[PDB]
């Protein structure tokens, strides 16, 4: 007969009508053969946990030894091949731990059996499969009802409740597994003793059914409530007292006691675990009776109701406005009733939003919102083919119901008819064409009245859930499904964009910053959380609420009563729950109502129906609520729970806002119907809920033990296989493994699985057999192997990733570590290569092989389906779609894509995507793969895929088993593995394939420590530094370092990135020419447009890393083959790894280049299209068709980059500063080049953003903000602007540059770089000679292009050279002439004998420990003809920031780098340690002449290897030009110092007068100018000046003496002449610097 | 000349006419909101009334245009 | 010319016509009544359910 | 001055909008006929309850 | 007298007021079809008390 028992998982309800009509006067033939089979002692149905929880099997029956010793094998190959040889015996003792223990152990002993028995019976054509025996249990399978005897008692059951107690004890090994491997890489110990304490708990309970049940549903949130109950700080809690946890199960109540004393974040990961238990059975007549009271139950009358909905509108009418306001800077097209404010009338004339309607919306009900948009009534094939089921009509009721229980239960038949009367699923409405004109479905919709075939909802109920009384969905007639589509789609689209509270949660980046901010903010004391739960939601609305809002919808979008209609639609509808063998009565071929089984009508439409409008009713009313009482908030919705943030006002305390909160919340719920419990709402300053993933002060509880436990539904859209559950499981693990759970966690427990999972399918001879298990599980499916967890790259990392090159690597670490010959590689991978290519898998999946998939399950897909519903298809939409062959179009267009000469794989995928060829296999890989259309495809030869299954087993036993070899790949797998990858594609595909082999890190890379690392490690290496030690402390605590059509636009944004950088080709332009035609578009031009992986987060905030690699391949403006983020992540799980193996990181480390031929230089090369493409185009895929409206680059991006920039500053100044420590720029400054800028000209952009920011024209607040966040180190855009300006050749290049810098005085780099940005606000002086240099074209570039233009501005222009500038050198003698080093503020003399001294001693190379001061460093590296080697010790800090001070590079050529950072000890001449052999000392002398022709006297006596030497007798050598480490700002002649002193006093008087600026620092650097100017005024320098400022009469007037009362004191010290360039400026013809000098600047001048 | 274009002249006129369309255009969309304000409460009373009855969804807007 | 002009132009039927657009305002205000009054009527009706 | 005198042409665009005046008063008489005939339906509520 | 002669036509704003017109008409029709559709909802509830 008839295939039974069709399922392998729990899909389904547990229901026990079936069992009750068995016992109690059944006539049925397989109910006798139940009834018959029976004990005296039988439990009842829902007593099924109460027998499977006696079944015990013997001790150590499945001999599972060799899994143990494989999965160690496979773990030490995986471990092996990343490098990572210090985690090795952590991970196989987890595994060895795990199945040696006993009760793990028989829990998958059990599991073995339980599968077995699953295995044997299903998907079988025998009715009444015999005894099969499970240790003390004995099962009987009478079709769907099972007989489970022990000893004397009987359960007769479904086989629902099979599966249940078989995904129970799947469930149950998963976790004992995940905890197991958990415990073993935490740093909290094992934790298998709680959670075995656990089972035995809750197995221990004797209580009934709904007691039971009501201990396992209230488990989790008195768990809860014992966390936020002792971890509130802020507001009380009382959500512990409402459970009977501590009166029904004191064992209980101590165990969850016991793992909050121990830790809560443990508390929390076991108990969200919630289906390692069993599950309940439904009581069909208590839930189906009370839902059908919830939905026709008023808690409130209808005329409070309407006139709250009347409020309602009035906010929904305030937020759109204000949407469309802000988002359109327009008022929508809106009426003015009578009686209307003047304020709306004057806002709506002026086009703005005022900030007082925000609490004033009862104004609001005069402003009728006018038509804005129209409905779009045709869905496209996306959400018409998936996710529901649906009904033909209402004369297919008795189709759900069985005939036998109408006869006993009535006493009449059924009067079935013989046919269904239409189909039973979405597709099959499509093949049969009653989808083929939506309008005309939906003008009923329209009109008001649906018909009356229409109307019929049946209520289902779901599955794996705890209620005892059940939760039902409802499953629809085909018109209402398309009208929920339609209206769903129409408020996602047009309406929630102008909602700002839904807007927020649609964006990512809107909701990621609000998330951070809630993290930050709530260990504070601030933005405390409210949870709202609304546990009657969907039955709750009414529809004297909705009524209005849906009037302004309707009257919107231009559709008469359309939205109304579904107010009113469930007074006339028939609402029926599917039960069989408990069916309603029938009268006249209708349903009768009985208020158990039926109703005819009620008052909702049911759960899930009118989503979006319920959200933001809800929405509205908490906005209404929160808005009356004064308070900032946030709401995060989720449907029917909803989370508050609200923040602490100055007023009140948190604890009286939130009980004046849930008051008013409470209030405004209750008048919309919608009575809030007290007992399901809570509040907490450290417990909060998003996204399904739970927040413990502001850190995500781990979710290890939820996600591994889960059971996954599997062999989707086919028959049950082995590669569908390996392909699950794998999908399962990297599911969980991108869910913030640990890459080696999901890894262990996979592998695991996996052989458990092949060790229920496969029989004793390939099971016994270590090699070939090991094997087996690292041949993956890059090679036509089963899917395994262990190949994949993307556990581990995010981006995209290749597989092959890793692939090969665990190859080759299996055949070199573990005694595999590869042989048995060549019997294991079979590979078999195709005799012609098929570039539709290439253009699919670029990173694919030409090679023979003989494990994958077959469905021939590609033309079967075709042909099957280009046959049986009876109408439009599929004749029309389906016209020509779409795998004969894809195949040719393939073709014509393989003509490229280098064959780019990437871009040939990037090319065939933005066709309506693949938008068409994507509408039929939606008619294989998807929801709902596994029913058609399976029972369309319904019996034969019982057949096919065994026929695939028997054929993977046999290929398995099979000893003959393949393609022998001893090439592959020796030597480089990318050279290997790239000649294996080759070899199968036949051509070379250019841009689609990525590297793999751990052969790219190897990591070091630097306590034995040697020097020619330093050339190429990645150099990491820690800057504390590490241990697990910081893995949880965070550091201070920082952390349709639009596919027309797809194509035009490929098309200008085609064309921007240079590649040309007729036939490309006719093929994209021929896709804009085939999309509508005829127009002929139009030129239009750290971070890491999650898991290494938090420790990646304890390490600085940087690129030193550019002694070979950061050098020139060549790209190589790196991935930047991958190398990262890896050098963070090399220091994640240390932590978690028991060590500690007080050494920084390094990832060394390993590889040379792993760093290829990537060719930038253009492709040619080589033949004329044969695609022609299509034109009837897409139904909608858009209408045609819907110089050098230099200089262009020079002027675009300078506006960037400048409004790059005026965002961090109009930033807070809390957001100034983020690093968001406006235009995404941050993922830019270097290389590019060094190429890029910037005077063009020093001018552009000079006149940018004198075209701003800023007020005084903003203008303040600018000169104090530009003269201190903030702003993530000043550090881009040191970045940039790193490199002083920039510098040097810039032509006002060099001509300014005379002007400027500067005590460091960055005071360089803010007097450049912020000159012309406080100097016109030069702005008057380079305003001249102008372009208004080049201003006109748009924002848009900009990241077209840089990867244009990356080959045209060159890096400069870089020079060397001299400094004082003494040796031998000579003539004096000034003796000039570090005369600004340093201690020049401690220069001056160090250099006397390494001249005269004559050394070559000289040794300076970091506890030298950096400028005697900066002279000693600027000595020619001496290298300077330092002593680093693996960190980089000391030599950055010896960088930045100089301004020549002569620290960048005279350093030899790896030497320094292989450098820990003395090891020649230094200067630097107190005493020793070799090193230069400073010895204090009180009293000496030092009668030197040089220098006129001395301070510090050099002594040397306990000695001193005469260096007294030298002198000097003559000069050259100099580097800034002399300062020639401030040079000898005075009329460069003058104009200083002109500027420096405009300077200060202009400041004066900038509001919101007190000028200290600023009259500090005045100060110091002052000070440069008191070295040569001549009269008395006063050490404290009184110094009185203050502005008379729009004057500034500021001097010693107060001139006027008004004037403010400012005390400044410290002046004195102590630089010797006091007596250097002396100058003749004194009064020169009085002519042309300004009054005030001669009242400074002479001193009082 | 002059004569014949201040008598052809009708800038005025024709200007009163259109202010005056606005005028029965606003009052228009203001019966259209009292009506609409009268069809939510006798549909809702219709609908409370159909509870538990097969009284027929009858029509409440007329047809769609064209 | 002058009789083109006296043909394009009819000023007497402009001043009748605007003279039936009061007609039609002052109907559109007694409607606005009735229906102000068969409001109250309705409201009414509701209240007492 | 014959293309400007075709552009000035009025003649049809009156009487053709005489014409909509005309059917639009028509309109408004039957519906406050309408109007009428619906209060009187409505006011038999509070007879009947 | 040639702008003034300009200033005397506008036959696109006699065309746009006419169409303005036209519009309200088919506003009333929508308004009187859809206030019978209320008659025969309040001629039932006439029926059912
Ligand atoms: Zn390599
Ligand atoms: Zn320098």
């Amino acid at each position: 007969a008839g295939i039974n028992r069709t399922d392998q998982s729990l899909k389904n309800p547990l229901l026990g009508t079936e069992v009750s009509f068995c016992l109690k006067s059944s006539s049925l033939p397989h109910h006798v053969r139940a009834l018959g089979q029976i004990k005296a002692r039988n439990l009842a149905s829902c007593d099924y946990y109460l027998l499977f929880r006696q079944v015990v099997l013997p001790p150590e029956v499945y001999p599972i030894g060799v899994l143990i010793r494989a999965a160690e094998a496979i773990l030490t190959v995986i471990v092996s091949a990343w490098k990572l040889e210090h985690m090795t015996k952590t991970l196989y003792s987890s595994v060895r731990y795990a199945l040696t223990n006993p009760r793990v152990r028989a829990q998958l002993e059990l599991h073995i059996a339980y599968q077995r028995i699953v295995g044997q019976v299903s998907y079988s054509r025998e009715a009444d499969i015999g005894p099969k025996r499970l240790g003390n249990m004995s099962l009987q399978f009478v079709q769907s009802l099972v007989i489970a005897t022990i000893d004397t008692t009987s359960c007769l059951m479904t086989y629902n409740h099979f599966l249940a107690a078989a995904d129970t004890a799947k469930s149950r090994c998963h976790l004992l597994i995940a905890s197991v491997v958990q415990g073993a890489l935490w740093e909290q110990g094992s934790f298998l003793d709680h959670i075995i304490n656990l089972i035995d708990t809750i197995d221990s309970i004797n209580l009934p059914h709904d007691d039971y049940f009501t201990i396992i549903k209230s488990i989790s949130p008195y768990s809860q409530g014992l966390v936020m109950g002792r971890h509130n700080v802020s507001v009380s809690s009382d959500f512990a007292s409402v459970f009977t946890i501590p009166e029904s199960c004191p064992q209980l109540d101590s165990l969850l006691k016991k793992l909050l004393q121990l830790d809560p974040v443990l508390l929390l990961m076991v108990s969200s675990v919630q289906k390692s238990w069993y599950f309940p059975e439904i009581r069909m007549v208590d839930g189906s009776r009370e839902q059908l009271h919830k939905m026709r139950v008023e808690l409130e009358t209808p005329q409070a109701l309407l006139s709250y909905g009347h409020t309602l509108l009035s906010i929904f009418r305030a937020e759109f406005i204000k949407g469309y306001v802000s988002k359109n800077a327009k008022w929508p097209p809106v009426h003015l009733l009578p009686g209307c404010d003047k304020s709306i009338k004057n806002a709506r004339e002026l086009g703005r939003w005022s900030p007082a309607f925000d609490r004033r919306w009862q104004l609001f009900a005069k402003v009728v919102i006018l038509r804005i948009a129209d409905l779009d009534m045709d869905p496209d094939f996306n959400d018409i083919v998936s996710d529901k089921a649906i009904i033909s009509s209402r004369r297919d009721w008795v189709f759900e119901y069985n005939a036998a229980a109408f006869w006993k239960k009535y006493g009449e038949r059924l009067e079935r008819p013989p046919a269904r009367s239409g189909p039973s699923r979405l597709v099959n409405a499509l093949i049969d064409g009653r989808l083929d004109n939506i309008p005309a479905l939906l003008e009923p919709f329209y009109r008001g009245a649906v018909e009356f075939e229409d109307r019929l909802t049946v209520l289902v109920p779901k599955e794996k859930e705890l209620k005892v009384k059940g939760r039902f969905f409802s499953k629809q007639t085909l018109a209402i499904r398309i009208y929920q589509v339609v209206a769903e789609a129409a408020l996602k689209n047009e309406v929630m964009p102008y909602l700002k509270t839904h807007s927020m949660t649609m964006s990512s980046t809107a909701l990621t910053h609000l998330l951070n901010r809630l993290s930050h903010t709530i260990t504070k004391g601030d933005s405390f959380v409210i949870n709202l739960d609304y546990s009657s939601w969907c039955n709750g609305f009414r529809p004297e609420l909705q009524a209005p809002i849906c009037r302004q919808l309707d009257q919107m979008f231009n559709c008469g009563y359309f939205f109304r209609t579904g107010c009113t639609l469930p007074c006339f509808t028939t609402f029926i729950i599917q039960d069989r063998f408990n069916p309603p009565y029938s009268f006249r071929g209708e349903p009768v109502e009985d208020g158990v089984t039926c109703a005819v009508g009620t008052k909702t439409m049911g759960e899930g129906m009118r989503q979006k409008l319920w959200t933001i009713l809800t929405s509205c009313w908490e906005i209404i609520a929160l808005r009356e009482i004064n308070v900032t908030f946030n709401i995060l919705g989720q449907g029917d729970n909803q989370t508050i943030i609200i923040h602490k006002s100055a007023s009140q305390n948190n604890q009286l806002l939130a009980e004046r909160a849930l008051g008013a919340l409470y209030k405004h719920a209750r008048l919309a119907g919608h009575n809030l419990k007290v007992e399901e709402c809570w509040v907490s300053d450290c417990l909060y809920e998003y996204g399904k993933k739970l927040f413990f002060r502001g850190v995500p509880v781990p979710g290890c033990l939820k996600q591994l436990s889960r059971v996954t539904d599997s062999t989707g859209e086919l028959f049950p296989n082995l590669y569908s559950k390996l392909a699950c499981l794998t999908s399962s693990c990297l599911s969980a493994a991108m869910a913030d759970t640990s890459p080696w966690v999901a890894l262990a427990t996979g592998v695991c699985l996996y052989l458990i999972e092949l060790y229920v399918e496969l029989p004793p001879a390939i099971m016994q057999d270590e090699s070939l298990l090991t094997t087996l599980c690292l041949v993956g499916p890059s090679i036509g192997g089963l899917p395994t967890p262990a190949t994949l790259p993307s556990v581990f990392f995010r981006g995209m990733s290749d597989p092959l090159p890793f692939q090969l690597a665990l190859l080759q670490t299996l055949i070199k570590t573990t005694g595999v010959t590869c042989s048995l590689v060549n019997r294991v991978v079979k590979l078999r290569i195709a005799p012609y290519p098929d570039w539709l898998s290439l253009v699919t999946d670029p990173t694919s092989l030409n090679i023979a998939q003989v494990y994958r399950p077959e469905r021939q897909i590609r033309r079967w389906i075709e042909e099957a519903i280009a046959t049986s298809s009876h109408s439009s939409r599929i004749a029309t779609f389906f016209q020509q062959p779409l795998t004969e179009m894809a195949q040719l267009l393939a073709r014509d894509l393989s003509t490229m000469m280098p064959l780019r794989p990437r871009d040939m995928s990037a090319l065939f995507a933005l066709s309506n060829v693949a938008y068409g296999l994507s509408i039929i890989d939606l008619f294989q793969k998807s929801s709902t259309v596994v029913s058609a495809s399976q029972a369309v030869h319904i019996e034969d895929v019982a057949l096919e299954s065994v026929r695939y087993k028997e054929s993977i036993i046999q290929g398995l088993l099979d000893t003959t070899e393949g393609y022998n790949m001893q090439p592959y797998l020796e030597g480089c593995t990318y050279l290997a990858a790239k000649q294996l594609r080759r070899l199968t595909w036949g051509r070379d394939l250019v841009g689609v082999t990525m590297p793999f890190v751990a052969e790219q890379f190897h990591p070091h420590s630097s306590v034995g690392a040697k020097a020619e490690l330093y050339l190429d290496a990645i150099i990491y530094c820690p800057q504390e030690t590490l241990r697990s402390h910081h893995l949880t605590t965070r550091g201070d370092q920082p952390l349709a059509a639009n596919l027309v636009k797809d194509t035009l944004v490929l098309h200008q990135w085609y064309k921007v950088r240079k590649v040309t080709d007729p036939h490309l332009n006719t093929l994209m020419a021929r896709f804009l035609l085939e999309k509508g578009y005829t127009s002929d031009a139009r030129p239009s447009i750290q971070g890491l992986t999650g898991y290494v987060n938090i420790l990646s905030t304890w390490l600085r890393f940087s690129s030193d690699y550019l002694h070979s391949f950061s050098k020139s403006s060549d790209d190589y083959t790196i991935h930047f983020q991958h190398v990262f992540t890896y050098g963070c799980l090399y220091a994640d790894s240390v932590i978690r193996s028991g060590g500690v990181i007080s050494t920084p480390y390094l990832l060394s280049a390993s590889c040379k031929t792993c760093f290829e230089k990537i060719d930038s090369e253009e492709f040619v299209l080589a033949c004329e493409p044969q695609y022609r185009g299509a034109e009837w895929l897409i139904t909608k068709p858009v209408t045609v409206p819907e110089f050098d680059p230099c200089v262009s991006a020079s002027y675009c980059l300078g506006i960037l920039i400048g409004k790059s500053f005026l965002v961090d100044i109009r930033a807070s500063g809390q957001d100034i420590m983020e690093q968001r720029t406006w235009a995404n400054l941050e993922r830019f080049s270097i290389s590019d800028m060094q190429k890029l000209p910037w005077s063009i952009v020093i001018r552009s953003l000079w006149r940018f920011l004198i075209g701003a024209r800023l007020l005084q607040f903003e203008k303040a903000g600018l000169i104090r966040m530009l003269y201190a180190a903030t702003g993530p855009t000043f550090s881009f602007l040191m970045k940039v300006f790193q490199d002083s050749a920039l510098l040097m290049d810039c032509a006002p540059l060099d001509r300014l810098s005379p002007r400027i005085n500067f005590h460091s780099r960055g005071d360089l770089v803010a007097k450049l940005v912020l000159l012309p606000f406080i100097n016109p002086g030069i702005v008057e000679i380079e305003v001249s240099g102008i372009n208004s074209k080049y201003h006109a570039v748009s924002e848009a292009n900009m990241d077209l233009y840089i990867a244009a501005a990356k080959s045209v222009g060159v890096k400069p050279t870089q020079f060397v500038e001299e400094t004082n050198d003494f040796t031998a003698r000579g003539h004096h002439h000034g003796c000039y080093s570090l005369s600004w503020s340093k201690s020049r003399n401690q220069s001056q004998v160090l250099k006397m001294v390494v001249r005269k001693l004559k050394l070559c190379v000289l040794y300076i420990y970091p506890t030298v001061d950096p400028a005697v460093a900066l002279d000693l590296c600027h000595l020619p003809a001496l290298t300077i080697i330092l002593v680093l010790g693996g960190d980089p800090a000391y030599y950055e920031r010896l960088l930045e001070m100089d301004l020549c590079g002569a620290v960048s050529s005279r350093v030899d780098i790896p030497h320094s950072l292989a450098a820990r000890t003395h090891k020649g001449f230094t200067i630097g340690p107190d005493t020793g052999p070799g090193v230069i000392r400073l010895d204090k002398l009180e009293s000496v002449c030092y009668a030197h022709p040089c220098l006129e006297e001395l301070e510090f006596n050099a002594y040397l290897d306990s000695e001193l030497v005469d260096i007294s007798d030298m002198c000097c050598l003559p000069l050259a030009t100099p580097c800034k480490a002399l300062f020639r700002p401030i040079y000898r002649s005075l009329q460069s110092f003058r104009l200083a002193l002109m500027d420096n006093y405009s300077f200060v008087m202009d400041l004066i007068l900038i509001r919101g600026l007190d000028i200290r620092p600023h009259l500090e650097e005045f100060d110091e100018l002052l000070v440069v100017g008191q070295h040569i005024l001549g009269q008395p320098v006063l050490v404290e000046v009184v110094y009185y400022v203050g502005v008379v009469g729009k004057r500034p007037v500021l001097a010693r003496h107060p001139w006027s009362a008004d004037l403010k004191r400012i005390t400044v010290g410290g002046r004195a002449p102590c630089p010797s360039a006091a007596r250097l400026r002396d100058e003749d013809c004194q009064g020169s610097l009085l002519v042309g000098l300004p009054a005030g600047l001669t009242q400074l001048l002479i001193i009082d | 000349t002059i004569q014949t274009a201040q008598r052809c002249d009708h800038s005025d006129s024709i200007r009163i006419l259109g202010e005056n369309i606005k005028i029965l255009d606003r009052s228009m969309k203001t019966m259209m909101e009292t009506m609409k304000l009268m069809m939510e409460k006798v549909d809702l009373l219709y609908a409370s009334t159909a509870v538990g009855t097969s009284a027929p969804m009858l029509p409440s807007h007329p047809a769609p245009p064209r």
